[PDB]
């Protein structure tokens, strides 16, 4: 029943006495349902050690990964780019998923294409099946350029990306000038990070190898930056705005701000900003390249050492206070600009928010996990900030970036209890927040479930969840957020603070009982 | 418009594609004629779609696991093969369900093989053997499981059926092997046709010989309505306010009881025809079960399909038919006489999969909506036979719309409301169109039965007359 | 109903031997389907009357989709009313001729092509079978009869031997067994007692000593099988008597994979 | 010079073979020649290094998980003359993808670096049933320039080199990779060498060399040492350094294009 004045959607219309009785009728009647004794005695179970070891014992069931393929990587970059139309060679299915995450992500509209390979493609191949989509493609919507990535489908049977475009071009699908890029994406080897590498160093390939014979570093008086795989519009904002604030050139390739952030004024545009063309093939020229995110740009590392000639600094993300002033000093460094007094301030302001709240950010507990370059300048950050990092989870990281993160926790009297895993998933993180219990947990959206099993067990139990990461689905305009910088710094440093007093007020709402902690002032 | 002005629409869109695309598209656009009896006439579907067109179809995959095989929550699906489609696919629909994740149901869960280049270049099969013994020694309430297959596995030749056989014989368990590969067939229409097969072959013969159930002569199965919010149990509150006892819903909140459960009921009520077709047609010919389709949008469906269903029973069902429609009938009047003010002939566009198209009219009807232009993802010309009586004239019909179509047709149309998917809705949003998500309900719902009645016309309400569209333009532009 | 597999390398005379086989099978009145899992298209090229047929995959990719095909476009009559069917492929170099068997497959499953009025189906495969794609036909429900031919040169013994242990995955998981072994003799050393001392390793009865001459080759260039090019010729004899014992065969054994060492000492012993 | 070459034909003819006593004959005066082994039997390098097998890439891709942490002296040797020996490997018959790992065992030579020291040649070995673009990765861009197919005068090599220049069309009119020549291994047949040189013509280039039907491979290959190994004096010594000449000195390269079939089939009434 529903009252008009009062409508209720599912929750909590659900919880009427009616849809209960009929929920506990066909339940009963049909369900066959294990006895909830035996359901409670199961999850007790699996709360527990011995299930830990079981689960730690996995070596070929993967639950709840935290990591997605290639070509969504692929895509990613390719949206960076002006006027570029993100091309997936294979089947349509992986577009629509792709384009559903980052529409789920974003709330942005993404343009991608396939070319919708069938099991006669399959077989035959798919030469007739780029012709035709690159020709329609270019046809219909009208793009500068074509980006093609790979689907498992079609790496699986070996489909040679610059033999079928060379004929396309030869055939006069395509003009012979017109720029298609490629990569080959293949979605059973690294995670989405390795396929937006793999990308942009096709793309750099494509518009760098074949003029590298009138170029000269430092000519054009510019710093390259790549940024990497970067679901934060802040970030790309906050390096062109410290960089400009340094009074230095700069030619940021992959740029996809504008295109994820397009405004509402009535009319749709598929395109907007992006790194040009010619950016790209002035990028040889610059002093020198700077990569934001190392730990998945190894190719693009080495290309740009083996082609272009740029001495790649060694730095590491700019993430929290050391990193921060390590990445603008060696481009200081780089240009000879020195760092202005802006830049001093917004640090000073940083240190000062830090003073502030280190004496409730001190001691505390937490497990985190995502991207390498991301995990490990989270768990930099923790670690000036006084906290105790005591789980990392990278699905996608290698023992070279373990090496480093280790490194960095022994560097750290904060480090001492801290272990970090590759290869894992987040059921192997519910067992770890299970047995050795943090304060909170740092992720993306799918710890909710982990906060909702330790709700389960207790409200003594439970981990909540801080959202910081790739993909975001349940809070809405996240995506804007800031974490690179001092800006990031401070962003993040504000979400903590708030996230553990806001833990603290619900704990001592308790009248009578526990709100003689209740404290105007905190 | 008129007649003459929707063809003159369709020849200026289609005039930008290359020959053998316009004439491929040519076929798939027309002007609605409730008179054609016959869709091949005048529309044609269920073709491949053409290559870089920007189409919104899915994959087999997508409509196995994420359609049929997901809501059944007492099972564990593996998704073998590489990460991405298992990740992509995770809790992305609403197909509501009752039960203790992690435990004894596992819908929202995501089991993958994460296949690597090793799994592809030596095989997968020892691989899935050794996850199998895994998932039951972690998941020891787990009734079931089934393997989804994605696209490598379908290349390589791995052999998941003598597998699944196997470890079914040797564990006692129903393993339910899947061939539901993306580059299979041409969208998730395959994919719904493949997992009724597996249903077919591996679980719903398995209590043939068991009579221990005791049947009475008012048992029915809901098929085909997988909970979107709710729905699912809205439209089981009717059933069960009518005196008729439900024993199976295929697949929202399902469990692998009700699949095996399902061949002793008395009467089919299938809601989607497109996805449980083939097994409501097995059921009829080999246990003798009759099916029929009912429609439970909007209070003039809901209705009917309730006076529909008490007709192929006793007089007794028919007094509970009327009695629970009077006693809705207050409910739904007031809620029309509030929106239908608000709501009065306002134009609407649509595109969704294979089903709702043609199912949501009525409700939109009942609130004084007219219906411009429909369109189906994936959907047979059965469907479009369907859908040309519930169409007024001069409406425009697209199968497999593209982006570029589908904008210039609302360019054209201005309609007051879109309803599509998630991959339309920001586009048709900056466009300044009010847009409704008519997959997830945009995370509200349920929308079937009276219960749903109101909170559809309470969103399409909030949707439409929202002040933010009033304010796209700038003062000074 | 009788499924055979027919395994080996390329060049051996896999296809010709099988094709000359059915075609004898079927002049003593035996309803035989060939099922041509050579993505060159060269298995049926002796029964049937056309030059390249209208092969399964061919036709599925002009008809749009393998579920708009029907069995009668693509399933053709041929000498002594031989059912037979090609599973079709791509030109070498490209694409993936397993998932093409594959295909073909499933789709003669689907439609009934083993309508339960025949007597023998064999399946001609491809020699280098790197892949599980050519390693279908020896599944569950499909050939149990597994007849490899193999030639007097060493490296016909080691892709035999390598094929048998590709073999015994499917025999232990299935019902698949290795019938025997089709030996063509290439006129060389005594080869007939080097193929009868691994047949007894394997535990398999070798099959026939069908020779090397030249009538077949005649016979290929009047474009029909070897029986009915001359139907008197010394081999046609031999032909029928294969036919006839592969008719009365019944020794089924799962084979024993041998090392390469034990290799070395049947090429020791037989020098 | 950086000269990459590959050996193409159907299986059975003696690609391997003739390459291991090609690269033999190369490195007696001075070459520093690299070959792949792209044949999942594991067989493309058994008589250079003298071991039956070694450390294939994708077995130890799948000791150590994942190619990134696999070292490339690890899976690559060298052997006489200095030959850096080096092989992709694969799956037993039946199951997996030998494709794709020949796809990853070239881009993993290719990418750690192997075409860096003078590398006078990087003579690539290949199967004989090229059924995907795995088994055509050879032939693709920045790879072999020059492509010989191994044939003798049969009805089927004749079929398998016609399908091969149709398969070397369509990444030859898109690429610099082109056909040097085709190589004979001698079936004892008819009036043959002139048959050869019509075929050679009739595709609008030359034959290397003849290699009779000698006695003497047999027995190198089952004492695994090549004839260069096994003894500097012999006839095939002296013929095999002939075939290194005119291999170096090639300088006869032409697009390849696809024959009708009507020669096929009146070939024999010709010779
Ligand atoms: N000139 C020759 N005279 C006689 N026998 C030869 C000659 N060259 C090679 N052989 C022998 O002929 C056989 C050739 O088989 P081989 O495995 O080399 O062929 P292949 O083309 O590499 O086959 P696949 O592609 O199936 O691996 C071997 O027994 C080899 O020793
Ligand atoms: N008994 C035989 N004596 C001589 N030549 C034969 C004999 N059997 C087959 N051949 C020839 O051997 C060649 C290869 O046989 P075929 O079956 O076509 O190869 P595959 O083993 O690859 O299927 C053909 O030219 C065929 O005529
Ligand atoms: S199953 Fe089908 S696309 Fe019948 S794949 Fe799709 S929950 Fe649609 S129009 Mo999403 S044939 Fe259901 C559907 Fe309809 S996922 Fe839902 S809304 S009634
Ligand atoms: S059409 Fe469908 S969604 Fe596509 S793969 Fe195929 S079953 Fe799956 Fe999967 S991991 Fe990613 S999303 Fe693909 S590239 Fe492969
Ligand atoms: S090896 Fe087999 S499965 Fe793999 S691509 Fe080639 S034909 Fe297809
Ligand atoms: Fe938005
Ligand atoms: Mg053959
Ligand atoms: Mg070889």
């Amino acid at each position: 029943s529903q009252q008009v004045d009062k409508i209720k959607a599912s929750y909590p219309l659900f919880l009427d006495q009616d849809y209960k009785d009929m929920l506990a009728k066909k339940r009963d009647g049909f369900e066959e349902k294990y006895p909830q004794d035996k359901i409670d005695e199961v999850f007790q179970w699996t709360t527990t050690k011995e299930y830990q070891e079981l689960n730690f014992q996995r070596e070929a069931l993967t639950v709840n990964p935290a990591k997605a393929c290639q070509p969504l990587g692929a895509v990613l970059c390719a949206l960076g780019f002006e006027k570029t139309m993100p091309y997936v060679h294979g089947s349509q299915g992986c577009v629509a998923y792709f384009r559903s995450y980052f529409n789920r992500h974003f709330r942005e509209p993404v343009s991608c294409v396939s070319d919708s390979m069938t099991e006669d493609a399959a077989v035959f191949g798919g030469q007739q099946n780029m012709k035709d989509g690159l020709q329609n493609c270019k046809a219909t919507y009208k793009p500068d350029m074509i980006a093609v990535s790979t689907t498992c489908m079609a790496e699986v049977i070996g489909d040679d990306l610059n033999a079928f475009i060379n004929n396309s071009k030869k055939e006069g699908f395509i003009p012979d000038e017109f720029p298609v890029p490629f990569a080959h994406t293949p979605s059973f080897v690294g995670s989405h990070v390795t396929g937006w590498d793999n990308m942009f160093e096709g793309i750099a390939r494509y518009f760098t190898l074949k003029s590298m014979d009138d170029k000269v570093v430092g000519s054009n008086k510019k710093i390259n930056i790549v940024p990497g795989f970067e679901t934060y519009l802040g970030n790309f904002r906050v390096i062109k705005r410290m960089l400009s604030e340094m009074g230095v050139g700069y030619s940021l390739l992959s740029d996809p701000e504008e295109v994820l952030d397009t405004p509402a004024d009535g009319q749709f545009r598929m395109y907007a900003g992006g790194t040009t063309q010619e950016e790209m093939k002035d990028a040889p020229n610059a002093l020198n390249t700077v990569l934001l995110q190392p730990w998945h740009l190894e190719k693009t590392k080495k290309f740009v050492e083996g082609t272009w000639k740029h001495e790649v600094p060694k730095l590491n993300i700019p993430m929290g206070l050391d990193w921060t002033d390590e990445f603008l000093m060696k481009v200081s460094e780089i240009s000879g600009q020195p760092i202005p007094a802006s830049l001093t301030k917004e640090r000073g302001r940083l240190v000062d928010m830090m003073t502030d709240s280190h004496t409730w950010l001190h001691g505390k507990r937490f497990a985190l996990w995502g991207d390498p370059d991301f995990v490990m300048g989270l768990v930099k950050f923790l670690l000036e900030l006084g906290c105790e990092p005591v789980h990392i989870l990278c699905h996608n990281g290698n023992k070279r970036w373990k090496k480093a993160v280790d490194a960095i926790l022994a560097a750290s009297p904060y480090g001492k209890n801290a272990t970090v895993y590759i290869g894992k998933d987040l059921w192997h993180l519910r067992s770890l927040v299970f047995t050795d219990k943090p304060d909170f947990m740092i992720g993306n959206s799918y710890g909710k479930f982990i906060q909702r099993d330790t709700l389960h067990k207790g409200k003594e139990f439970e981990v909540p969840l801080i959202r910081i990461g790739f993909p975001i689905f349940d809070r809405h305009h996240l995506h804007r957020s800031t974490t690179l910088g001092y800006e990031g710094a401070m962003q993040i440093l504000t979400t903590l603070v708030n996230s553990i007093l806001e833990r603290l007020d619900e704990e001592t709402r308790g009248m009578q009982a526990t709100d003689y902690n209740h404290d105007l002032v905190r | 418009m008129s007649r003459e002005e929707v063809e003159s629409l369709i020849q200026e869109v289609l005039e930008v594609y290359p020959e053998k695309a316009r004439k491929d598209r040519n076929k798939h656009l027309a002007v609605n004629d409730p008179a054609v009896t016959q869709s091949k006439k005048c529309i044609i579907s269920n073709k491949k779609s053409q290559p870089g067109l920007m189409t919104i179809r899915g994959c087999a995959y997508a409509g196995s696991k994420g359609v049929v095989w997901g809501p059944i929550k007492d099972m564990i699906h593996i998704s073998h093969g590489p990460v991405g489609c298992g990740q992509y696919s995770r809790a992305g629909r609403r197909n509501y369900y009752i039960g203790t994740t992690g435990v004894n149901a596992f819908v929202t869960m995501n089991f993958t093989s994460d296949f690597q280049e090793k799994d592809i270049v030596f095989g997968g099969d020892k691989k899935l053997a050794k996850l199998i013994d895994e998932v039951e020694t972690l998941f020891p309430l787990n009734k079931g499981i089934s393997v989804q297959s994605e696209c490598p596995i379908g290349l390589i030749g791995d052999d998941i059926e003598s597998v699944s056989k196997v470890k079914g014989a040797e564990l006692s368990k129903t393993i339910v092997p899947v061939r539901c590969e993306g580059f299979r067939g041409v969208s998730q229409s395959l994919g719904h046709h493949i997992a009724n097969d597996a249903v077919r072959d591996w679980v719903l013969g398995k209590r043939d010989e068991d009579t221990t159930f005791a049947s009475t002569p008012y048992d029915v199965a809901i098929i085909g309505d997988y909970n979107i919010g709710g729905d699912a149990w809205s439209s089981r509150i009717l059933l069960e306010e009518m005196g008729l006892r439900c024993v199976a819903q295929w697949s929202g909140d399902g469990s692998i009881s009700e699949i095996e459960l399902t061949p002793k009921v008395k009467l089919n009520l299938v809601h989607c025809y497109r996805s449980m077709n083939y097994i409501s047609r097995h059921m009829e010919e080999k246990y003798g079960i009759p099916w029929m389709e009912y429609n439970f949008f909007g209070p003039t469906k809901t209705i009917e399909s309730l006076r529909a269903i008490a007709a192929k029973f006793d007089e007794s069902i028919q007094k509970k038919c009327e009695e629970v429609i009077a006693k809705y009938k207050p409910e739904w009047e007031a809620v029309v006489a509030k929106y239908r003010p608000r709501l009065e002939g306002k134009r609407v566009m649509l595109y969704i999969g294979g089903l709702r198209p043609r199912h949501v009219i009525g409700a939109y009807e009942d609130l004084g909506m007219e219906v411009v232009g429909t369109g189906y993802e994936f959907a047979h010309n059965d469907d479009y036979d369907r859908t040309m009586k519930e169409m007024g004239d001069s409406t425009l019909l697209y199968d497999d719309v593209t982006g570029y179509e589908f904008e210039e047709f609302v360019k054209r149309i201005k309609p007051d409301l879109i309803g599509s998917g998630i991959k339309e809705k920001f586009i048709f949003q900056k466009m300044g169109i009010p847009f409704r998500e008519m997959h997830s309900w945009d995370y509200s719902g349920p929308y079937h039965g009276f219960d749903g009645f109101a909170i559809f016309a309470r969103d399409m309400d909030m949707t439409l007359n929202n002040p933010c569209w009033k304010k796209l333009q700038a003062p000074w532009e | 109903m009788r499924q055979c597999a027919i395994y080996g390398k390329g060049g051996i005379g896999k296809s010709t031997t099988t094709q000359n086989l059915v075609a004898a099978l079927a002049e003593m009145g035996k309803k035989v389907m060939i099922v041509g899992c050579d993505p060159k298209a060269d298995s049926t090229r002796l029964i049937l009357h056309s030059k390249a047929q209208n092969t399964i995959m061919e036709m599925a990719a002009e008809a749009g989709t393998v579920e708009d095909l029907e069995l009668e476009d693509v399933l053709k009559a041929g000498y002594g009313g031989v059912k037979c069917v090609e599973s079709g492929g791509p030109e070498p170099g490209v694409g993936c001729a397993g998932r093409g068997v594959i295909t073909a497959i499933n789709f003669l499953e689907e439609e009934g092509a083993y309508e339960d009025d025949l007597d023998f189906v064999f399946y001609d495969v491809l020699g280098d079978v790197v892949c599980g794609g050519f390693a279908m036909p020896i599944r569950e429900n499909k050939a149990q009869e597994i007849y490899i031919v193999c030639s007097g040169e060493m490296m016909a013994m080691y892709a035999a031997n390598n094929i048998s242990k590709g073999i015994v995955k499917y025999a232990n998981s299935g019902s698949v067994r290795l019938g025997g072994l089709i030996c063509n003799s290439r006129n060389t050393d005594r080869e007939d007692e080097l193929i009868i001392a691994l047949a007894n390793k394997l535990g398999t009865q070798m099959i026939h000593f069908v020779p090397r001459d030249n009538v077949v080759q005649r016979a290929e260039i009047r474009r029909m099988t070897v029986i009915e090019y001359d139907p008197k010729a010394k081999q046609a004899d031999e032909y029928r008597a294969l036919a006839r014992k592969v008719v009365d065969n019944k020794l089924l054994v799962i084979p024993n994979p041998i090392t390469m060492d034990e290799l070395e000492e049947l090429l020791m012993e037989f020098g």
